[PDB]
RNA sequence: AGUAUGAAAAUGAUUAUUUUAUAAGCAAUCAUGAAUAUAUUAUAUUAUAUUAAUGAUGUACCUUUUGUAUAAUGGGUCAGC
RNA sequence: UCAUCUGAUUAAUUGUGGUUAGUAGUGAAAGACAAAUCUGGUUUGCAGAUAGCUGGUUUUCUAUGAAAUAUAUGUAAGUA
RNA sequence: AGGUAAAUAAUCUAAAGGGAAACAGCCCAGAUUAAGAUAUAAAGUUCCUAAUAAAUAAUAAGUGAAAUAAAUAUUAAAAU
RNA sequence: UGCUGACAUGAGUAACGAAAAAAAGGUAUAAACCUUUUCACCUAAAACAUAAGGUUUAACUAUAAAAGUACGGCCCCUAAUUAAAUUAAAUAUAAAUAUAUUUAAGAUGGGAUAAUCUAUAUUAAUAUUUAUCUUAAAAUAUAUAAUUAUAUUAUAUAUUAUAUAUUUAUAUAAUAUAAACUAAUAAAGAUCAGGAAAAUUAAUGUAUACCGUAAUGUAGACCGACUCAGGUAUGUAAGUAGAGAAUAUGAAGGUGAAUUAGAUAAUUAAAGGGAAGGAACUCGGCAAAGAUAGCUCAUAAGUUAGUCAAUAAAGAGUAAUAAGAACAAAGUUGUACAACUGUUUACU
RNA sequence: AUAAUUGAGGUCCCGCAUGAAUGACGUAAUGAUACAACAACUGUCUCCCCUUUAAGCUAAGUGAAAUUGAAAUCGUAGUGA
RNA sequence: AGAGUAGAUAUUGUAAGCUAUGUUUGCCACCUUCGACUCAACAUUUCCUCUUGGUUGUAAAAGCUAAGAAGGGUUUGACUGUUCGUCAAUUAAAAUGUUACGUGAGUUGGGUUAAAUACGAUGUGAAUCAGUAUGGUUCCUAUCUGCUGAAGGAAAUAUUAUCAAAUUAAAUCUCAUUAUUAGUACGCAAGGACCAUAAUGAAUCAACCCAUGGUGUAUCUAUUGAUAAUAAUAUAAUAUAUUUAUUAAUAUAUUAUCUAUAUUAGUUUAUAUUUUAAUUAUUAUCAUAGUAGAUAAGCUAAGUUGAUAAUAAAUAAAUAUUGAAUACAUAUUAAAUAUGAAGUUGUUUUAAUAAGAUAAUUAAUCUGAUAAUUUUAUACUAAAAUUAAUAAUUAUAGGUUUUAUAUAUUAUUUAUAA
């Protein structure tokens, strides 16, 4: 009761209204701009819903299974935009962690806002896909479209890639498979370099992505060490 | 309960400025962004950057808007006997002027 | 509540000079090093000015009282009246 | 204000308008109320009321420099 | 009684300066303005703190050393 | 504790006024504005109609639309009351004025006609307060015309079928829920015994004046110096529940706010629970705790005979046996004082 | 009556200084009156503990007040309106 | 003087004598709130505990009186506004003061106290009282000092990272009962020890949460009322596909479960008619966390564990040795030599400080800070943990997995299958 969790300046009722509230608004808006102590406690309640979800889809005992389904149900407002919220649940966002042992979202800090001096942060669903089967671009996955345009810059730039940004691209790719990766990263650069007004020279982007693909995936002192006498 | 005397100018700013706590810091922990090198937080993401991707969102993930067939079948001279002109209130005007008011966000200096 | 002008003060921020983190009380005066500034007769071993090294002396002002540092009266400061 | 408590068909509560007040009304009477408070409101005037009481009364220099006693006093905070 | 009532003198009142640790009234002494050589007052002269050396006795209790505490007791000391 | 002005100090301290917010987008300008969705709060209101009031605050200048009928004023009429008015000589009076009488004013009240829609002008001629019972009537069932038990009992309209004037009129018959509520009717109980004032036929008329109308109104738009937890009149106030306008919920509607975000030390406030004890606390059981039906039964001493005491205490039935919404309901007694219900120092 | 009672009730009468419409006396009912007792209950207490929300604290924005001769505002003892 | 069986001075101590105190009642006039609660600090003129002198009135045991001694301790209830006092039950003891008769910018407000009212008395009366009774008004965000905690800056016998002694500032210091020695010493008997040790407690302090108890707006279950969802199923419509001969059948998606008229004015409900106008699973909200039963961590005392800090040194009152001055005597206010207290010094504990010590020394990773994730810590700070991702090793928070706990049904079961 003390300790357990943010209290965040509401009462009981309320507060985990808001949680769920939260919760539903990342289901729908696979990222969402708020406060960072709110987000904080959101991130955990959705990644929870989610297992939860995946247990479901997972478990041959057909009881457990009710009772997490029963579970999800009650963590939600099913209800105007959320009406079909647990079918998606089961069947997008669900189906997408399967392999991932936990980690859905991102709390990624931004700069407080001015107003409020507030800390601010942007609770995102992790492997979100950034390309629908429509022709169009997804809302989600802010951290792989800023990654695309560090990439961009350091081309422009004619520079080495950082090790952080190699990294980065590298546990993006630990649960996505690689061509799928890599189509991604192409899509990524269209809108990105038409918004920034760099020239999209197809053939020599693509060769670029793959080679930046391959350096991700194969794998390649002042104190000394001494036993004692 | 109540200042027995008027407090001096040399006991009133070795109170207030004296102390280290009730100073301001230099914000050492700036770094550059590596999507646009510019300055931004350390551990925190970079405004423009995060801003521009949002921009492309909207711009891409637009709901359309709804314009009824009969107001935009309508002519001109009709439409003007139907929805004519108004005076707006002084209070109305203000919130127009929303440059008056409504700060937008600055671009920081490039990172050497 | 005219119009011009306004280095009048109280008051705020900033800079410069100087003193100040082992020293205790009307915060001044006198002694007395040092540092700085100015000086078209500093010829200098110079003169003035500014500045809480250090030392000594120093119980705000008025009113009212036999008598007030009084923990008696009255005054937040300056400007005008 | 919250809780608690009392009356709640009556000597009840209450809207709208009217009448009664400054030696002066109303008062199931508390010197209670009469426009944020009355043993008698407020405003204007007499009016610069009066105050043996309190406080204040503004530059400089020079010379002299007290008293706090007696007597009287509705006098002992005063005055001769 | 730092009480009260008057008598005489002084100071304070209205008197700054030195002394009395600090001090309205005690001990000296009355600031026209300086100067700082000489006489000094009261009070002082190990240091703080301006200035000191002696003589003859007594005390041994820190008695006392600028605010003297009594009857009485004990121990000495002189003189008869 | 001089007056006026300016500027300090406390201090970037307290505070920002009962409060539920979240996301996305308008907008790569939003904690605060607008929209959408989610969540919550008010709901015999924080809703919807209005009265009064007011810097028009409004959905605004291209602005709140009336001949009259569940439209108000204006108008007619008057109450309380008011009036340099009214009557050789109304009466009285240092002046001011006051009294009586007339006349005039004066709403908070009364005021013809109307969906079959309705016609207001001119001229002429003679209602304090409360109650709807019992009986009786017929209707529906049980038993053998008459008894027993149960509801129903004055009015409010459409339908169908008849009989008379001639598909329009009049009357009759039959068909048809419960619970509240309205108006209009009738009969009538009580003492406290219940406003005032302004005709009818006939003929001739009637081209329908002025003002109010926004929004706000248990409130940020009025009265409180403030966008003030105060004060402020009336009517509707979805259903489910109930004796109910209590209480719970909340359909719809309205709202979520000139402060936010975090942290939640000490400490304060307003709540929830507490072993063993149970007033040992304290001036004092102050405060808190305490309700084993709320309906139907039953209910003592005393006593002024009034179920006054009584809503008696205990106790029963229905319900429930481990408990499991809110709200109503919080003991018994002795004494002092005052019969009692009332009134009082607006703010100790 | 209580383990224990300056309180309460009952009773006595040197009534300092009761007494009959400034009414006297005893009751029923009533009373948010005052005092006392019993029951029940309990954080009132033994003896506090845990929890909740609003403040307090921090950051952002706005921004009071009484007060104030001037202040470079220590302890002790002594002194002294 | 006089009591004390005898003897003024064991104990008592008339009236008169000499002082101290500033704790009472006064006097003076420089100077214009009693009690309760809470927390106490100081004194010693000591009530208890430790040491000791005297006590024909110290046999013992209880006492009485006096000297040293302030380390520790010194009460709970009934009555009253009371301090006090009376009593009850305890205690080793229930000491006396000072501190603005400590403490109201810390609480209270019963007493005292003004307005209302009554009573007794006083007064012709208005009214009054070293009277009685009921009722009844102040508030304060802390500027400075001070104190409690916490940081930053700093000058360091010169650096940093760590370990740190002397020292300083405080804390602490006990007490009871029982048992043994011993029914011994002592005493006719009755009664009944010192010296000393141990064990139980005590009051106080400190830490702790394994367990116990409490809590637990983590959680789970149960449960009354009202409302609102999702899913499934049925029906209907629209949109998109497939079949069929635009229609019908199928599949997917979305939306919908209304509405209208009757029953004599209105409202609601009911049924009938009208319409495609649905009843099961599972959720949520609200009603004090809606109420109730359990309940993890944490925090806590009702709980648990430990401590009351020795040995030692010098002393106080007091008790001695030898021994003159003074042929004796005399513990010395002589030289020598010894004992002696809950006191003193210390010791123990905490906080502060940092002498000293080990090491490294312009840095591909020197030491710190800013930043992030945090809790071992916490108002803010500070402190501590982690900031791994390369040749190796290092998990801070969440999430995940795990076993375990909670909840409450469960072998009438779960999983694999034949
Ligand atoms: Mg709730
Ligand atoms: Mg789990
Ligand atoms: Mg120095
Ligand atoms: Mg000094
Ligand atoms: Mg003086
Ligand atoms: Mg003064
Ligand atoms: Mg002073
Ligand atoms: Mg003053
Ligand atoms: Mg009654
Ligand atoms: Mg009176
Ligand atoms: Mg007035
Ligand atoms: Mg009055
Ligand atoms: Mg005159
Ligand atoms: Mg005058
Ligand atoms: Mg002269
Ligand atoms: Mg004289
Ligand atoms: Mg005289
Ligand atoms: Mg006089
Ligand atoms: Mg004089
Ligand atoms: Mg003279
Ligand atoms: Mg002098
Ligand atoms: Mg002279
Ligand atoms: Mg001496
Ligand atoms: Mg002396
Ligand atoms: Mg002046
Ligand atoms: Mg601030
Ligand atoms: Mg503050
Ligand atoms: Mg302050
Ligand atoms: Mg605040
Ligand atoms: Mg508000
Ligand atoms: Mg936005
Ligand atoms: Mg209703
Ligand atoms: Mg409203
Ligand atoms: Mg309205
Ligand atoms: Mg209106
Ligand atoms: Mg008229
Ligand atoms: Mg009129
Ligand atoms: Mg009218
Ligand atoms: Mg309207
Ligand atoms: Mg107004
Ligand atoms: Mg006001
Ligand atoms: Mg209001
Ligand atoms: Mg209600
Ligand atoms: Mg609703
Ligand atoms: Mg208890
Ligand atoms: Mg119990
Ligand atoms: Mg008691
Ligand atoms: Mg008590
Ligand atoms: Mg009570
Ligand atoms: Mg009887
Ligand atoms: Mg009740
Ligand atoms: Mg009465
Ligand atoms: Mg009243
Ligand atoms: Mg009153
Ligand atoms: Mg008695
Ligand atoms: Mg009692
Ligand atoms: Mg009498
Ligand atoms: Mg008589
Ligand atoms: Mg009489
Ligand atoms: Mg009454
Ligand atoms: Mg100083
Ligand atoms: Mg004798
Ligand atoms: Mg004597
Ligand atoms: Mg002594
Ligand atoms: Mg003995
Ligand atoms: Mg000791
Ligand atoms: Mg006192
Ligand atoms: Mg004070
Ligand atoms: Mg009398
Ligand atoms: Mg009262
Ligand atoms: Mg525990
Ligand atoms: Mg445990
Ligand atoms: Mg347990
Ligand atoms: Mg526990
Ligand atoms: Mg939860
Ligand atoms: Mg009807
Ligand atoms: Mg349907
Ligand atoms: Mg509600
Ligand atoms: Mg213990
Ligand atoms: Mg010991
Ligand atoms: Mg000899
Ligand atoms: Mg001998
Ligand atoms: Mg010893
Ligand atoms: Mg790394
Ligand atoms: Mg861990
Ligand atoms: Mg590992
Ligand atoms: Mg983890
Ligand atoms: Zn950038």
């Amino acid at each position: 009761t003390v300790g357990i969790a943010r209290k965040l300046s509401r009462d009981k009722a309320h507060r985990d209204a808001l949680l769920k509230n939260l919760a539903c608004q990342l289901f729908q808006h696979e990222s969402i701009v708020s406060t960072h102590a709110k987000c904080k406690e959101a991130s955990r309640v959705a990644e929870r819903i989610i297992t939860w979800t995946k247990r479901a889809i997972t478990t041959s005992n057909s009881v457990a299974q009710a009772e997490l389904k029963s579970q999800i149900q009650s963590q939600l407002f099913l209800a105007g935009d959320n009406r079909k919220l647990m079918k998606r649940l089961f069947s997008e966002i669900a189906p997408r962690y399967l392999e991932r042992p936990g980690g859905y979202t991102r709390v990624l800090r931004l700069e407080p806002r001015a107003n409020d001096s507030a800390p601010q942060s942007v609770l995102e669903l992790v492997d979100s896909p950034v390309m629908s089967e429509s022709h169009t671009v997804n809302r989600g996955n802010l951290k792989m479209w800023l990654l695309v345009k560090s990439v961009i810059n350091d081309d422009a730039n004619q520079l080495p890639h950082n090790p952080l940004t190699l990294q980065n691209l590298h546990k993006v790719a630990k649960f996505k498979a690689e061509a799928q990766l890599h189509g991604e990263i192409m899509l990524i650069k269209q809108v990105l370099l038409k918004e920034m007004s760099l020239p999209y020279d197809e053939a020599l982007e693509n060769e670029r992505t793959q080679a930046l693909l391959k350096e991700v995936y194969s794998s390649s002192s002042s104190y000394v060490m001494v036993p004692r006498p | 309960a109540v200042p027995k005397k008027k407090v001096s100018h040399q006991k009133k700013r070795q109170k207030l400025y004296g102390p280290g706590k009730k100073q301001l810091k230099m914000i050492h922990h700036l770094n550059k962004c590596p999507s646009c090198g510019h300055y931004k937080r350390a551990n925190t993401l970079c405004m423009y950057c995060v801003g521009q991707i949002s921009h492309i969102w909207k711009t891409h993930t637009a709901k359309e808007e709804i314009k009824p067939r009969q107001e935009e079948e309508l002519s001109e001279l009709d439409q003007r006997v139907l929805y004519p002109g108004r005076r707006d209130t002084k209070y109305t005007k203000d919130l127009k002027d929303k440059d008056n008011y409504l700060e937008r966000r600055v671009r920081t200096l490039k990172k050497d």
